[PDB]
């Protein structure tokens, strides 16, 4: 995780290349190997990139450093250095050239084209066609950039317009006016550009950061949706990012929807934005999996292929999350069947069927250690995800084919399997299923077994509790009641609810030898004081229970004491320093 | 099948209905109505449709059929009956429940309504979407 | 209350579903991957109910040991002067400055206009999960029922854990 370390070291290897003097191919080797290393932990800076680049370059191994420009370019849009250095690079090329260098000049242009200090590219650009004789491409450039609001425009229009010797203003009306446009545009964004360029400062601050006029900036090019919009919003939020507010990214999510832009423009930020985000924040993460879900109505097999595999990488980074696998086997039994009701009843009923065949040898495969890379759903299962798995197998047996002695048949099993012995979903399903069918016997044994055997939460704890006790006093009669409370234990289904409401672990033990072992628990010893065991002294013959009526009749016998020595030691198990503190 | 007519009694529904009309003010409706469900047999079904569900749907009182909590549990009550099969429950659901509902109010119902499908009917997800 | 010994195969929010009942929760954290977290409630009560709750309560099959134990701020202050045995000088927690009227301790406001009589037998203010609220004694029923019966159908569906 050392960022800071892979920066020194890179800077070591690196200058033991270059003070050793040689290549060092072990030197050089090494330093791209611990580039190659860092990179993929970590994003990388523009500046970091670009020494990486320049050294490649320097070694000079013309196909590698176009893959190295590649991977530069999708860790932080405003690379407008990275795009401008590979462009000057690739117009050092041979024979696909002109059209390869062509290539990144295009695609550097809708990246950063459109950014206030994007006129270096544009220039880049029309250097290399001058370079040719190609009057007419040279021309569509200049009107390009002369219809986009850039900082120096009205220089490059005034350069255009001398330039142009050749054809100067053929249409003098229609490139003079979006230029007019152009400098409308310019000035209003003036004010903008102004707010971030008056606090952008590396003062280890928010300054630095600027993220206050970031901010403002991305809602004033939300707001103003003027079609450029989609393009624009997009700049700017990368332009911010580069400068990790995760709520910048959560406002750009609105505003795709909002503008109306196409489904492949909007897929390829949040799955950019996904790895851009740091881990563990969630919250650009599922809201991208309710649109995948929605996008879906425009029935895309591509649709479909994305949320497989953004739920396989989001299941490795968080493996303890529940809600992912509810989520993908929705999708499984949707998007794999599909069946609307439109069809014969015995097709339909294959349908499940298999459904079923399918789901029951993934869990049997899950629990044996067998792993299958044809059945997707075997990469994905997980010993904290296999209980919802097994759930939506019962709630298909039991509703879909209503078949009840199967469903009983794998309670049985499933119960005493260690990974779902102790599952919120497992037991509310035994619970609906034990509701349904009217039966109490079953359904008693289940809660008077619910701390010391079936270990839940405690907030669940009170959720069956209560509402098993209306659902007791609205279903039974007194004569059900009456027999069911058989007296060998205190248990009542009235009134042990509310008696074992929040106490785990209540036991209706009625006994005689606790009162003969009493004084030596832990309850009496850390009385008054919790957590600290001490030791309080007392009389053991104490005579304060009896009335001074009934001394008087023979002599009072002498006080037996114990534990009279330990007045004073006190003594405390520091569990918290000795096993966080310490580790 | 020695059901003791629970809620399901002219002493108590009366009550109940009473409870139900008040509709804004009473404050304890869908607690209430969420405890009619409960029956899950063939006979108590088919007054619970007929007895409540029906007759507010007949007089059409403007806030139980906005609450989405309402149509959740009038799903509810069909789904888990041990008298249909599979496929009249899908039926009954799907082509006479859904369509009942207005247009306008399917913004607001439609987030608890989805819960029900997405949980229960993987399978007819898509002609959910389609209706609203 | 300091938490000893998890499973570490468990959320924060599943157990925060453990000490949600014995009262109302500033929670700070759980650390990642020490198997041992720990939980903060408002009043001191409702701590020793929790201690006195859950000892030896097995949360995913693993026998949990719990006891008190400071917050994360105050850590970072014991973890520079435990490697630099130096001071170790604490701080207590602050004091809630009695004597406050209202609230009663060791009760929720369970879900979120009200107009009440400010009797003794009611409670007055609250704390929600931090703003201080003002619990209407009928409505706070309702939503605890209501919270109650949509969580066994989320529950029993996977959605909520």
């Amino acid at each position: 995780a050392l960022r800071g370390l892979d920066t020194q070291f890179l800077q070591d290897n690196t200058a033991l290349v270059q003070a050793y003097r040689g290549l060092d191919w072990s030197d050089i080797s090494s330093l791209t190997q611990m580039v190659d290393v860092i990179e993929q932990t970590v994003v990388k800076y523009g500046n970091p990139n670009d020494s990486i680049k320049l050294a490649l370059e320097t070694i000079l191994w013309q196909i590698l450093r176009k893959y190295p420009l590649l991977f530069g370019f999708w860790k932080r849009f405003a690379t407008i250095e990275y795009q401008l250095f590979g462009l000057k690079k690739s117009i050092a090329v041979l024979a696909t050239s002109v059209k390869w260098f062509p290539t990144s000049l295009e695609l550097w242009c809708d990246y950063l084209n459109v950014l206030c200090v994007n006129n270096p590219n544009e220039t880049d650009f029309i250097r290399n066609n001058f370079e040719i004789a190609k009057d007419l491409i040279g021309k569509q450039f200049l009107s390009h950039p002369f219809w986009d609001k850039f900082i120096e425009f009205e220089v490059g229009q005034k350069n255009w317009h001398n330039v142009q010797r050749i054809y100067e203003y053929i249409i003098e009306v229609p490139l003079h006016q979006y230029a007019r446009f152009f400098t409308s545009y310019k000035k209003f964004l003036n004010e903008k550009n102004l707010k971030t360029t008056r606090n952008i400062d590396i003062v280890l601050r928010k300054t630095q950061t600027t993220v206050n006029e970031i901010w403002q900036f991305e809602s004033k090019i939300k707001q103003p949706f003027f079609n450029l919009g989609q393009v624009l919003n997009d700049d700017l939020e990368n332009w911010s990012r580069y400068l990790y507010h995760e709520n910048t990214w959560m406002m750009y999510i609105k505003w795709l929807t909002k503008k109306n832009i196409s489904d492949e423009v909007v897929v390829d930020i949040y799955q950019k934005a996904n790895t851009f985000l740091p881990l563990d924040f969630k919250t650009l993460r599922y809201d991208f999996l309710r649109f995948l879900k929605r996008k879906y109505r425009s029935n895309n097999t591509l649709f479909n292929n994305i949320f497989n595999e953004t739920v396989s990488r989001y299941l490795k980074i968080w493996p303890n999350d529940i809600l992912l696998m509810t989520e993908y086997l929705c999708m499984l039994k949707r998007h794999s069947f599909k069946n609307s009701l439109d069809q014969s009843p015995k097709e339909i009923l294959e349908k499940q069927t298999s459904f079923t065949k399918i789901l029951e040898t993934s869990i049997t495969n899950y629990i044996n250690n067998q792993i299958d890379a044809k059945v997707h759903l075997q990469t994905l299962i997980n010993d904290k995800n296999l209980s919802i798995v097994v759930v939506e197998l019962i709630k298909t047996t039991w509703l879909v084919l209503k078949n009840n002695m199967q469903t009983r048949k794998y309670f049985n099993l499933y119960q005493k399997n260690i990974l779902i012995k102790n599952s919120v979903p497992f037991w509310l399903t035994y619970y609906k299923f034990e509701k349904s069918n009217v039966n109490f016997t079953k359904l008693n044994k289940f809660i008077r077994e619910l701390g010391v055997e079936i270990y839940l939460p405690t907030t669940v704890m009170n959720d069956i509790l209560t509402d098993y006790k209306t659902f007791y006093l609205t279903h039974s009669n007194i004569v059900t009641y009456e027999s069911s409370i058989i007296d060998s234990n205190t248990f009542d289904p009235i009134l042990y609810p509310e008696l074992k409401m929040s106490n785990p672990k209540y036991d209706p033990v009625l006994n005689t030898t606790a009162n003969v072992d009493w004084h030596k628990k832990t309850e009496w010893k850390e009385a008054g004081h919790i957590g600290i065991t001490t030791e309080r002294p007392q009389i053991s013959n104490s005579i304060i229970e009896c009335n001074s009526g009934t001394l008087i009749q023979k002599p009072i016998s002498l006080p037996n004491f114990r534990n009279l020595e330990k007045i004073n030691q006190v003594k405390i198990n520091d569990l918290y320093t000795e096993e966080f503190l310490k580790e | 099948d020695s059901q003791s007519n629970g809620l399901l009694n002219k002493e108590l529904f009366d009550k109940v209905w009473k409870r139900l009309s008040c509709k804004e003010k009473k404050s304890g409706q869908e607690i209430l109505l969420n405890n009619l469900v409960q029956f899950y047999s063939k006979d108590t079904v088919e007054f619970v449709e007929k007895n409540i569900f029906q007759k507010i749907i007949e007089f059409g009182w403007e806030y139980y059929l906005q609450n989405g909590m309402f149509w959740n549990c009038y799903c509810r009550l069909i789904y888990f009956d041990t008298s249909r099969s599979y496929l009249d429950k899908r039926q009954y659901i799907v082509r006479k429940i859904w369509p009942q509902i207005d247009k306008k109010f399917a913004q607001s119902v439609l987030p608890s309504l989805t819960e029900f499908c997405e949980s229960y009917f993987p399978e007819e997800m898509d002609t959910l979407e389609e209706m609203f | 209350v300091f938490i000893g010994g998890l499973s570490s195969l468990v959320t924060e929010d599943e157990l925060r579903a453990y000490f949600q009942p014995f009262g109302t929760i500033v929670y700070v954290k759980i650390p990642v991957g020490k198997c041992c977290g720990f939980v903060q409630y408002v009043d001191r009560l409702s701590a020793e109910a929790a201690i006195a709750g859950m000892q030896g309560f097995p949360i995913a099959n693993s026998r949990v040991r719990l006891s008190w134990g400071r917050s994360a701020k105050q850590t970072a202050l014991l973890q520079q002067a435990m490697l630099s045995n130096s001071l170790q000088v604490q701080q207590q927690q602050p004091g809630l400055q009695q004597p406050n009227y209202g609230y009663i301790p060791s009760s929720t406001c369970e879900a979120p206009n009200v107009s009440s009589t400010m009797l003794p037998g009611c409670q007055i203010l609250n704390y929600s999960n931090g703003q201080q609220v003002i619990m209407q004694g009928s409505e706070a029923v309702v939503n605890s029922t209501n919270a109650m019966l949509n969580r066994l159908e989320q529950g029993s569906n996977g959605f909520m854990f």
